[PDB]
């Protein structure tokens, strides 16, 4: 036998189905998301770190004029400043007291911290979900883990689940991703040799193991200072170092739908979105002749308590006539209206109590139980707690299960004007008819 | 190793919640929604003090 159906992909509410098959003693699971994933593929774009600007010793022209060598490196730059007079702690270093000049040449590299403190600019395109389930079938706990992208199938007690694919396809990502720990951004990084300095990504490396690193600082080198031999410059400070002060609040702590965020590899887990269709397969042995199954019969339903709280604030005791002793699956035939219990022992002329959650003010409904229906009805009352841990079990509330019996208060006053304007087409038609009989 | 906060003194209202917070050093609030408009907010407390989210 085959059923096909749909739960909402709200984590840790769990939501029962009927697997009716005609014949056969009713079948209800119930089924809840311990967890559901989504885990974007990702194309690496260039990894930004800490810039290391190296300055090899100043070389000193004694008595004569350097010339500026020019080679191809990240951030090379090079100058030649004239009439230095050098001062080393012995005494001047040249010789002459003008005429010296300071060759000066610095470039930057990647620093030695590359391989750990760096941030990943990445590419999110399309992501592939999983579910981790746990479904009551036959009266046991059966937790199973499977791809929901609707293709992969996991049988648990011969009967296999088939989930997904989910209806919705939002994603926290953007299209452009950067991670440095174990947290990911949504920014627009700029494109690869593009960087600015004093910005993140003014130096850019293609992988952590490249060589032709892109580099973007601004290195400029100044003059040395009163018969001093430093090397002094002026650079842009690190893009990256500037970025770890003012990341801002990662995507796990902003990312919408209650969405939580990890890494390694990148995922979001339990986001509340859309709903996930669910397809159940199972054997034609599982089931039980309905000649087979205990049959309930001359039942009748109170409700005694009522109240429409989050969690299950109602509870309905149900008179019976059961032919034999056995189990009994409950079931509610009304969507407003959320029924813990899957499945109840049954047994003579008793009273079994199931307990629903509602969010209807007058609570109507029809309960199932191994194929018998009855009706129930009661008037439900608000909670005191304003504010809870847990979200809401039963369903949200519709304009149509609405305006709770003392409704009746519309219908008479829409009946009234209703009343008056028939009595008045009724006069009008009545006019309109004498004095068009009437020439 | 880094220390955690203590618990704040969580009292309801209409659609409110009251939190007294009592931080030994700066610590930060962050809240958001948790439908399509997370609203996210945050701020650093120092000293004693009353949030109505
Ligand atoms: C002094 C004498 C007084 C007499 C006393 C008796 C008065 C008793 C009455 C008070 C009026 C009842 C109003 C209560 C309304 C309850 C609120 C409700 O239950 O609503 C809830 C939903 C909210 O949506 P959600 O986000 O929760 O669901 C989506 C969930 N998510 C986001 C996951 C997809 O609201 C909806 O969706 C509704 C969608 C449609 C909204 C348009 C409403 C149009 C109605 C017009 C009425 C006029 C009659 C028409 C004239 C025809 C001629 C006969
Ligand atoms: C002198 C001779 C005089 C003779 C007397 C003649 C007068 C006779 C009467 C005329 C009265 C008819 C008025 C029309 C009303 C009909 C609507 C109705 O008959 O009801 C329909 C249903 C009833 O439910 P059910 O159990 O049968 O169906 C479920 C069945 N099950 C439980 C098995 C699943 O109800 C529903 O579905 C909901 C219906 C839609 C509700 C829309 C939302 C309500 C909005 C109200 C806003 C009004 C504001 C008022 C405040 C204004 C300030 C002044």
């Amino acid at each position: 036998y085959e059923h096909v159906t749909v739960i909402p992909n709200t984590v840790g509410v769990p939501y029962k189905t009927l697997v009716n098959r005609p014949g056969y003693s009713p079948m209800v699971l119930e089924m809840e998301l311990l967890s559901v994933t989504l885990e974007p593929t990702l194309s690496l774009d260039y990894i930004t770190c800490e810039y290391k600007t190296v300055i090899p010793s100043p070389y000193v022209k004694c008595c004569g004029t350097a010339e500026c060598k020019d080679k191809s490196l990240p951030d090379y730059s090079c100058k030649v400043f004239t009439g230095v007079y050098p001062f080393m702690w012995g005494g001047a270093y040249c010789f002459c007291d003008t005429e010296n000049t300071q060759l000066s040449e610095a470039h930057v590299e990647k620093s030695e911290s590359c391989k750990t403190e760096f941030a990943s600019a990445y590419r999110a395109h399309t992501a592939s979900a999983s579910a981790k389930l746990r479904v009551l079938y036959q009266g046991n706990n059966v937790t199973v883990s499977a791809y929901a992208n609707g293709d992969h199938a996991v049988t648990v007690k011969d009967a296999k689940f088939i989930v997904g694919p989910m209806s919705s396809a939002w994603t926290p990502f953007d299209n452009k991703i950067v991670v440095y720990k174990g947290d990911v951004y949504n920014m627009d990084y700029p494109p690869f040799g593009a960087g600015r300095p004093g910005q993140f990504g003014d130096i850019q490396s293609r992988t952590p193991e490249s060589e032709d690193v892109y580099a973007n600082t601004q290195l400029v080198l100044q003059r040395p200072s009163a018969g001093t031999v430093h090397v002094p410059y002026s650079q842009a400070p690190s893009g990256f170092k500037y970025w770890l002060k003012e990341r801002g609040a990662s995507l796990q702590h902003t990312a919408p739908f209650g969405c939580q965020i990890a890494t390694n590899p990148v995922r979001a887990m339990n986001c509340a979105v859309g709903n996930m269709p669910i397809s159940i397969d199972i054997p034609d042995a599982a089931f039980t002749r309905v000649v087979d199954a205990p049959s309930l019969t001359d039942m009748s339903c109170e409700v005694p308590a009522c109240t429409h709280s989050s969690d299950f604030g109602g509870v309905a005791i149900i008179k019976y006539a059961a032919s034999k002793k056995g189990k009994c699956a409950v079931h509610s035939m009304t969507n407003a209206v959320t029924i813990r219990e899957a499945e109840i022992e049954v047994e003579g002329n008793s009273q079994l109590q199931i307990s629903f959650s509602t969010a209807l003010a007058s609570a109507e409904f029809r309960v199932q139980v191994c194929s018998t229906q009855v009706h129930c009805a009661a008037e439900c009352h608000p909670p005191k707690d304003h504010i809870v841990n847990y979200p809401a079990s039963h369903t949200t509330l519709g304009v149509q299960d609405i305006s709770v019996t003392a409704m009746s208060w519309v219908q008479k006053i829409t009946g009234g004007v209703g009343l008056v304007v028939a009595v008045a087409a009724l006069i009008l038609i009545v006019v309109l008819c004498v004095s068009f009989s009437r020439h | 190793r880094v220390p955690k906060a203590r618990n704040p003194t969580v009292t309801y209202g209409k659609n409110q919640v009251i939190m007294l917070l009592y931080p030994d050093h700066p610590t930060l609030l962050s809240y958001r929604n948790m439908g399509e408009e997370p609203n996210y907010q945050e701020e650093w407390v120092t000293h004693k003090k009353e949030i109505r989210l």
